[PDB]
Order: structure tokens, then sequence, then C-alpha cells
RNA sequence: UAAGUUGGGCACUCUAAGUUGACUGCCGGUGACAAACCGGAGGAAGGUGGGGAUGACGUCAAAUCAUCAUGCCCCUUAUGAUUUGGGCUACACACGUGCUACAAUGGACAAUACAAAGGGCAGCGAAACCGCGAGGUCAAGCAAUCCCAUAAAGUUGUUCUCAGUUCGGAUUGUAGUCUGCAACUCGACUACAUGAAGCUGGAAUCGCUAGUAAUCGUAGAUCAGCAUGCUACGGUGAAUACGU
């Protein structure tokens, strides 16, 4: 609950999940301001998603319930030795840390198209068996299963 | 590139032989001549109309 | 020179770097025309264009500050219109019949505190 | 199947065939092979029924057949016998091309160590 | 003629933009003065062969001043 | 209207080949006894136009007979020297450095539309000779041009398909380039074959702001055998600040 954050004045409107995270993933996995064309290769394998899964595409984009950066170790040199300390997200930032995490960490296995397999990836990707679902448990396991010291906070 | 090739024609430093003598103050360094500074390409505009005693036509 | 070009419509500064000859104008630095959300007249969005009569003979290639979702667009429009009276004079004396200066008389009034919009009030709410 | 008499690989890459049978090293295994619908999915008797027939027919009318190929060069090995190199006197003893008798052993042709 | 008239240094190029004036008036035709030449170059620094601190190659600068005072229509007694 | 424009110095632009306004100085703005510089229309020039250049006297010989002068030194048919038996690269590689192929949110190779910094009387190229390549063209002009332009994106290949597959500019060896005489006992390019390990990574360390850092294009100060490192700016140049 950080009063203080960074000036951020985006937008992002989407007709086809009525919220702001459907635009604001066409804006973080969006090259050279790709808008209107982000949608048009985003919906040329949509369709895809629908046809080559079991579950409703909208809320399988259950696949995102395992690609959020719980808690990650970030850099505080605490007492003046160079040590690691964990920090907490914040609510505006995993779902733009985990909106890329499959655009950047799932990009060593690929099959048949260029947008058929981003979903292949997406189904199946719930259960820790990728690469970027396994980022998931290694932020858990960088600062929580391994102690270490916490007061050294950002 | 050319104010930059009518700039280093004769620099001399450590090595002499890697500056080449060419136009003067023109270019068309290849067919023409150079050995008393001074370039057909250039002699002829230098000479044009009739101006210093050098471009002839023949009278043996 | 027709760079750093104000231009305000409905709060929506906007600096142009137009650069004069090349007339590749891509607004975010690509499509401009399934970009804006709105804007019906995407062709008529520039109305001191036509009179300028330097449609392909400048690049836009700048951005959008601030404005609405519609708010934002038709600002670039206005941002390379004062490029081009630093970019030449005859244009100044060639747009004397339109002259946009400034097209922001008024803001956007919504929900509101005491008055519905500080304004108007309920009257008569139809059963 | 008739490709090289009995197949050696069984059930894997179709161009993994042509890695076993000696005369190409991957290099031209799917420069040879151009006729339709020529794909392959891990698969090389497996999904087929008429493919190798084709193969067949650019393996034979290419200028190296398969054997006449390393015919010619089990033959030159006398031919370059002509006091010139080619191992002349390398090959008999065990010194190889390279003169790595002083930097290690001879791995190229050794008898025993 | 069209030629140009690389002197010295921006004196060097003054005195000799005059000079050619002078000779040209001498002869019988049509003679030219002043001409545009807007200041464009460039500068740089490396090393040298010895030691000289910094500025390589003890040198004014690489300016291109030049000129293009020349004759119209030269006669016999334009040589002088 | 031949990017050698063949014109009409035809009409002037965006223009090159001496600088200029401009920048502190009242400036809109008040310091309280008190200017002002910022920046307001300021002009394109956010204010030294933007800016840089600048090596103040020094300190460390840290470096230099192998950067030389020298307090000066080291060989006197051998440390020279006309130069071969022959050299510091090729063997386990012990590092920095040389790009690299580790992938389908994609490979080598089609035609290919569009600045360059620089290269050139023997040398640059539009379908052509040179379009996988290392090269065997004489050559139109012969250097604002002409040639690289067969460069580049917002506007394109191909294809082989969770991998050894048409993904691998490593070794190796007949052999073509560069040099082949000193490589027998010292380098390489991409290929007729060999084409490794290699699925984001060691001991340990190095890297990140809309015509530029980088990056499609990309560059040498150059040795008779190593260009495979940043190296030039038209446009791909998309992105820009919880915190003192």
């Amino acid at each position: 609950p950080r009063k203080g954050s960074v000036p951020k004045r985006d937008v992002l409107p989407d007709p086809i999940h009525n919220s702001k995270l459907v635009t604001k993933l066409i804006n973080k996995i969006m090259l050279d301001g790709k808008r209107g064309t982000a949608q048009r290769i985003l919906y040329s394998a949509f369709d895809l998603v629908e046809q080559r899964s079991g579950r409703d595409a909208l809320e399988v984009f259950e696949a995102i319930n395992n690609i959020m950066p719980v808690l990650e170790v970030k850099a505080r040199r605490v007492g003046g030795s160079n040590y690691q300390v964990p920090v907490e997200v914040r609510p505006e930032r995993r779902t733009t840390l985990g909106l890329r995490w499959l655009v950047n960490y799932a990009r060593l296995r690929g099959e048949k198209t260029m947008e058929d397999r981003l979903a292949n990836e997406i189904l199946d990707a719930a259960n820790n068996t990728g690469g970027a679902v396994k980022k998931r448990e290694d932020t858990h396991k960088m600062a929580e299963a391994n102690k270490a010291f916490a007061h050294y906070r950002w | 590139a050319k104010t930059s090739m009518v700039a280093k024609q004769q620099k001399k430093q450590k090595y002499a032989v890697r500056e080449y003598t060419r136009c003067e103050r023109c270019g068309r360094p290849h067919s023409v001549y150079r050995k008393f500074k001074l370039c057909r390409i250039c002699f002829r505009e230098l000479a044009y109309k009739g101006q210093i005693p050098g471009v002839r036509k023949a009278s043996w | 020179v027709e760079y750093r070009g104000t231009g305000r419509r409905k709060n929506s500064v906007a600096r142009v770097r137009l650069v004069p000859g090349e007339g590749n104008i891509t607004v975010n630095n690509r499509d401009v025309r399934e970009y804006l959300p709105f804007e019906s007249l995407i062709l008529d969005l520039n109305q001191p264009f036509d009179v300028t009569e330097t449609k392909g003979n400048y690049d836009v290639l700048v951005n959008v500050h601030g404005g609405g979702f519609t708010g934002q667009a038709q600002a670039i429009r206005h941002g390379i219109a004062r490029a081009l009276l630093e970019a030449d004079p005859e244009y100044r004396g060639s747009l004397k019949r339109a002259g946009l200066l400034t097209r922001d008389p008024r803001m956007k009034e919504r929900k509101k505190p005491g008055l519905k919009a500080a304004r108007r009030s309920p009257q008569f709410s139809k059963r | 199947a008739r490709i090289a008499g009995v197949d050696i690989p069984r059930e894997k890459r179709v161009v993994i065939s042509l890695t076993y049978i000696y005369g190409i090293g991957t290099s031209t295994a799917q420069k040879i092979l151009e006729e339709a619908n020529v794909s392959a999915d891990t698969r090389v008797k497996d999904l087929t029924d008429d493919e190798l027939g084709r193969i067949r027919e650019v393996v034979d009318g290419y200028k190296v057949e398969g054997d006449l190929r390393r015919e010619t060069n089990l033959n030159i090995k006398r031919l370059m016998e002509i006091s010139s190199y080619r191992g002349i006197r390398h090959r008999r003893g065990l010194p190889v091309r390279g003169q790595k008798t002083k930097n290690n052993a001879r791995t190229r042709k050794g008898p025993v160590k | 003629i069209r030629i140009r008239l690389k002197a010295y240094d921006h004196r060097v190029i003054d005195q000799s933009a005059e000079k050619i004036v002078e000779t040209a008036k001498r002869s019988g035709a049509d003679v030219s003065g002043p001409i545009p030449l807007p200041t464009e170059k460039s500068v740089y620094t490396i090393i040298r062969a010895v030691h000289k601190y910094k500025d390589s190659r003890e040198q004014f600068e690489q300016r291109t001043h030049k000129r293009l005072i020349d004759i119209v229509n030269p006669t016999p007694k334009t040589v002088d």
C-alpha cells in the first residue's frame, strides 16, 4: 500500500476482455509502437488458442495463476557487506512482470507456426514444467525457502 | 569526399610515399597528365577561352 | 526547421520533429490510422494540412502527450502547423483564412461533489 | 527399405538414415531429395508408402553413385605412389600428415602403444 | 575559368581575393569580386610519433579555406 | 530536364567552398536596500547559439638503450651481416581478448527500392561479367557527380520443423583463393569431402536514454601469409526517471 509510486500515465482499453490488462499485454509485447497491428498479431492465432485447447482462451490466457514474482530477491548490500535481500512486488508491477514473463522465459520451446506454439506453451503451463513458470517457484526459492535478511527493504 | 581528397594530396609525415600527387584544385586524377603540377582537365578549364599561353591546337 | 512544434488541443500538447523533404508520417513510429480509438474523420483529421498543401512534404515521426481517448488525436496536426510557421513564413499568410491558434475554450465536466457537474443539477426526474 | 538393402536406423529422423550410410555426412542429405511434399516427422519408414523410389532415382542420376566414388578413392592409393605425397611412406609406418609424432603420439595410424 | 583560390589562413585568402581582382582588372574584360563561401568544417585529435601532449600533428587546422576569383575573357595581356 | 543532366546559369530551393544572430542585457519575474540570470513571441537557434575545445604550475621514471637522448650502453670471423639446415602460431592450451550456431515468439542460401565516412590510370559497378563463396574482366566517366546503391526497417523470401534435423564461419587433412621460398621444423577465408563440443553457460567477471549510446548499413592507424574486434552517419533509433 505504498502511496508514493512512479508516474505511470498509461492507457489500455480492451473491448475483448472488458478490463485494462488485455491491452496492457498488447502494449507490453508491443514493438515499434504497435497497437492496432498488435491486436491483428494477437487475433492471428487467438482463434487457434481456443481451437487447440479444451478450456476458454479468455480465462486460459488458469495458466496466469503460476507466473507472478511473489517475492523476488533484489539488491541492497546490508551492513557494509555485499549481500542480497528479497522484496515484495506491487499489484501494478507483478501483472506487467508476469505478462511478458512468457514472452522472454518461454522462447526455448516452439513448434508449428509462430503464434500457435505460444498457446501450446500457454496450455499445461500452470503445472510446473516450463521455463517461464519455473521462475515462479525460483522466485520463492530465491527469498523464502533459503532464509536471509529482510530489514534492508527496497 | 572530394574536399577531403583535394585536401590530403601532398601530406608529408613519417612516410612521404603515401600522399598521391593529383589535380591541385580540380579533379579527374586519371585520363590527364601529372608531372609539373598541371592536369589536362584543370589546365583546359584554366586555359578556357585562351588564358595563359598553354592550350593550343597543333601548328607543328 | 520544423522540430519542437507547440500544438495544444483540449489539454493535449505534443512536439513534432518534422523533417523537410521526406514524407514518412509514422505517429507512435507505426500506423496512425488503426491507433486512434475513435476519430471517425481519420482522413479529415488534418483540416489545415489541406490549405498547407504539404501532406507528403514532411515526416512527423513524433509522439502525443496527455489528452483523452480521442482528445490526444488531432493535436500533432497543430504541432506540425506551428513547426511549419518557423519552417516558412509563407505558411502563416497561406493559412490566413483558417488560422487555428486555440481550439480548447472549455474542458471536460463529469461527476463532481455538491453540484452534479458544478453547473447543472437534477430537475423533475422522469418516472 | 531397399535404399541400402538392410535399413540400419529404424523409427527415427527420415534424413538420419542417410547419416549412417557412408558417402554423406548430413551436408547434402536434404539437398538430394527435392520431390513434391518431401517432408519428415521423425518417421523414416513410418507414415510413408512411396518416397524412397524418387530418392533412388536422384542418387543414381547423380555423378557419384555410392560405391564407384569409393572405388576410385581406393584405387588412387597406388596411383598416388609416384614419389609424391598422400602418405607415400607415412601410412606404412605410423607418422601422419601434421608431424604429431613429436607433439604427442600417432592417433591416425598406431598398431600398439 | 571556374578555378578556386586555396591560400594559407583567413587573411591570406583575403589578400589573395583582392590581388586576383587587380590582375583581372588589368585585362580588358568583365571582372568579379566578393565570393560567398559559408564556413563549414570539423576537428579531431589522436597521437603523433614522439612526445607532444595533446593535439597530434603540429598543424593549424583541416579548414578547406579557398576562393573562386578568376577571369571571364582572357586575352594576350591576361598572362600578367 | 544522361545522380559523369546533353540543355536553357532555364526557376531556387534543402545546399555546399569566408561567418552569422545571441545572450546577457533591461528582459514577464524582484532581490530590499539588491543585482539578476533564467526564460516570457523572443526569431530555427532554451540561452557560453546547443556546445565543446582547455592540459593551469604538477605527481608518479610508473615506461623507454628493447620511445630515444644518454651517468650511457651489449657483441669485435659472432648479438651484426648477402642468407639457407631453420624460428616466437600447428601441442594439454594456463588468460585476456577475435565473431560466434545453442533456436520455430527461427537456420544457411532468392531476385532485392532507396545516404555513406573513404577507395581508385589500372582501380570502383544498374539485369551483364562477380549474387552462397573465397575471385580470372579488360572497362563507360575516369574524381562534390559517375562506383560501392546487389546496402536497410516501419513495407518480403525460402526452407528444413520441442531438435544434432538444410540450425553450427571449430578442429583436421588431398585442395581454390592469400602468400606458398624459410609452414618438412611458424598463418588463414568459404568450400570436393570433416564440418566438434553447443538447448542460455564455468574458476571468474563484464554490460544498459525516438536521426545517435548500441542496432538493419555499418568503419584500419594498415605488415609481400592473422580483418573473424569497437572504428562513417542519411534514415530502421521503437524507450526515457519512487529517489536525494
